[PDB]
């Protein structure tokens, strides 16, 4: 009685020490219940041939108050497959060339200007820098049944995929390639499932050792 | 009994059916309980949810109206709960939740029928068993929130006075691969450092859900308890 | 006398008629992607279920994902819905006389409504057992 | 493998100087902070080519378990076209 035991996010002042607690704390508030209410052997009786309670309270200091968030479960990753396109109109001049995109949208870039200045400097990268982004398509069926928008997802550069430490090879359109989501908003590029050269006829005829290139 | 001064405690239960649909129907149209066939509820309160457990007994075999309730997984239900005691002055507590579990029923007899049924807040117990997994472009979180949120002749929820979580992304990755999108709702909803509240309305029963990123007047304008 | 559909000599032997869950009414949507660029057929399919009769709920999905490897990728394993089933538990107090308590993958008849079910549930069987046989404090004095 | 040029399994006991950032030791230690790892041979390279790892590049390492490292990826390159993808379509290999 003469409380408030239904959850508000209010004080309530402290002036009794019937409480442990500590006497330099100022008002509380009230998080949880919890409710056992059982049937007694009094009402059991009469109504198996034709109440008991107990209330807990969780109280904290007001100067303290934080949300509160049950257990959940973090998350782990899938695998997509995709493209890399350029844009939607391409010569046959030009079909297999690169392009690298700003901002998380349609707009040419470099590898310079982004730079952070220990390589300005010579033309040598350190650590990989993020925003520049690859044109990606990704098979059509992995976004909601309303949106009529072409699904192109950008994603930053592990330059070390077609290359070594002296190979500059960047990854040109109309390959096919394994992309992890290993987070929210974080997707990364892991392996090449494609080609431009192979040895089409029956390993007797032929040996070929090759790189096409441009 | 034996206390003092409780003059009296009484408790219902209101049991309606929910279809195909997420709309309601009539079985006084639904399976209210009384000075009570029950031996044992359990709830525990939070900011955010309600669970527990309920028992109780019914009679007997066999009764249409009781067919379609407690014999059959996977059909939702309301369970509206009200407790009122006065001493003198009155003071009131009611829930609001509904239950449904695939693979579980637990009845037992020796014509009394005994019954087990749990309780979760019904945006926990309806987003359990959905598990999408699919990329957004352009879209922010409360955009993504309502298009998940299939819910409107049983509760809404509030989500108009954060204005953290309707900052656009470019790149959305709602991804369920082993786990629960309500779990997604929490997760990404610590990761912005906000509050749920929990709320019912006892005249009449509406549950709204709260998000606001701080603790203000305007929440304590919606818990102003209707009692004296 | 191997006998079936339970002679009522056997329900003056019961103490729990305990149901596990019975058949539903209604299933979750799964629907099946195969999440690929370089397959030109649907990726979106839903997983069938051998019963009729059972309605889906409304827009809530379980997008079983498919991981993809280097390997151009298999079709399909094609499992199905698991539909609810059929359980009681039933504990006597000693073994059962006239029946076949004995597991046979068999049928036994269904005319008595003495088990909770449903009305409209033909031929059953038994899938487990169990025994619990202790000693009474009868026989244990004389035999310490 | 004596034998000719050939390496079979890839041999431990030839080591690569790696200099590792000075905030991993302890706050006592005055020695200059290089620790020694074995070959993966086939990192910038294949069954054909030999490009040891030069200096001045960065690299993540695992330390699988006690006194074992290994070297993973490459996070680095000497050669990169600077321009905006539309001027030049650089293909190239520095060595040397």
């Amino acid at each position: 009685p003469f409380l408030d035991t239904e959850i508000t996010l209010s004080k309530l002042d402290n002036d009794q020490n019937y409480l442990l607690g500590a006497t330099d704390i100022k008002s509380l508030y009230i998080s949880q219940r919890k409710l056992l209410f059982k049937r007694s052997k009094y009402c059991s009786k009469q109504l198996y041939e034709n109440h008991d309670n107990s209330i807990t309270y969780k109280i904290k200091d007001y100067s303290n108050l934080t949300p509160e968030y049950p257990k959940y479960k973090s998350f782990s990753n899938f695998y997509i497959n995709g493209r890399i396109t350029i844009g939607e109109n391409v010569n046959n001049d030009s079909k297999k060339a690169y392009k690298f995109f700003k901002n998380h949208k349609p707009e040419e870039s470099s590898i310079a200007e982004f730079q952070e200045n220990g390589e300005k400097g010579t033309s040598a990268i350190l650590n990989s820098k993020a925003d520049i982004l690859y044109a990606i398509e990704i098979a059509k069926e992995m976004l909601s049944d309303k949106s009529s928008d072409k699904p192109i997802i950008y994603l930053p550069l592990k330059v070390n995929i077609n290359s070594a430490n002296n190979q500059f090879i960047p990854l040109r359109n109309d390959d096919i390639i394994l992309i992890e989501i290993q987070s929210f908003t974080k997707g990364e590029i892991i392996e090449l499932i494609s080609n431009s050269a192979i040895s089409t006829k029956k390993a007797q005829q032929q040996l070929l050792q090759r790189q096409l290139l441009g | 009994g034996y206390n003092n001064v409780l003059q009296k405690q009484e408790i219902t239960i209101n049991i309606k059916p929910i279809n195909k649909n997420f709309e309601l129907e009539d079985i006084h149209n639904s399976l209210t309980l009384k000075n009570p066939h029950i031996e044992k509820l359990e709830v525990c309160e939070n900011i955010y949810g309600i669970n527990g457990w309920l028992t109780f007994d019914l009679a007997y075999i066999n009764n249409h109206k009781d067919f379609n309730f407690l014999l059959s997984p996977n059909q939702p239900i309301l369970l509206d709960i009200q407790i009122n005691d006065s001493f003198h002055h009155k003071r009131t507590t009611r829930f609001i939740a509904i239950g449904f579990n695939s693979n579980s029923i637990d009845i037992h007899e020796n014509g009394v029928k005994k019954f087990k049924i749990q309780f979760h807040d019904p945006l926990k117990a309806l987003w359990t068993k959905h598990k999408p997994s699919y990329i957004a472009l352009n879209k922010s979180l409360d955009d993504i929130f309502k298009d998940n949120f299939f819910f409107d002749s049983l509760f809404s929820l509030d989500t108009n006075k954060s204005n953290n979580l309707k900052i656009r992304i470019p790149q959305a990755f709602i991804s369920t691969v082993n786990r629960n999108f309500y779990d997604f709702f929490i997760q990404q909803l610590e990761q912005n450092k906000c509050y749920l509240k929990y709320f019912c309305d006892k005249k009449s029963g509406k549950v709204s859900y709260h998000v606001v990123d701080q603790v203000d007047n305007d929440l304590q304008r919606n818990i102003v308890n209707s009692d004296e | 006398d191997l006998k079936d559909k339970l002679s009522p000599y056997d329900i003056s032997c019961f103490k729990k008629q305990i149901l596990i869950s019975n058949k539903s009414n209604f299933y979750v949507k799964e629907k099946n992607i195969c999440p690929d660029v370089t397959l030109n057929t649907q990726r979106k399919e839903d997983r069938k279920i051998s019963d009729t009769l059972v309605k889906p709920f409304s827009s809530i999905l379980k997008d079983n994902l498919q991981s993809v490897e280097y390997i151009q990728s298999n079709n399909d394993d094609k499992q199905e819905i698991i539909t609810t089933g059929f359980e009681i538990l039933l504990t006597s107090r000693n073994t059962l006389p006239f029946l076949d308590t004995e597991i046979t993958l068999s049928k036994l008849d269904n005319d008595q409504n003495y088990l909770l079910g449903a009305t409209d549930i033909k031929s059953l069987y038994i899938s487990q057992r169990k025994l619990l046989f202790k000693r009474s404090k009868y026989c244990s004095k004389q035999l310490y």
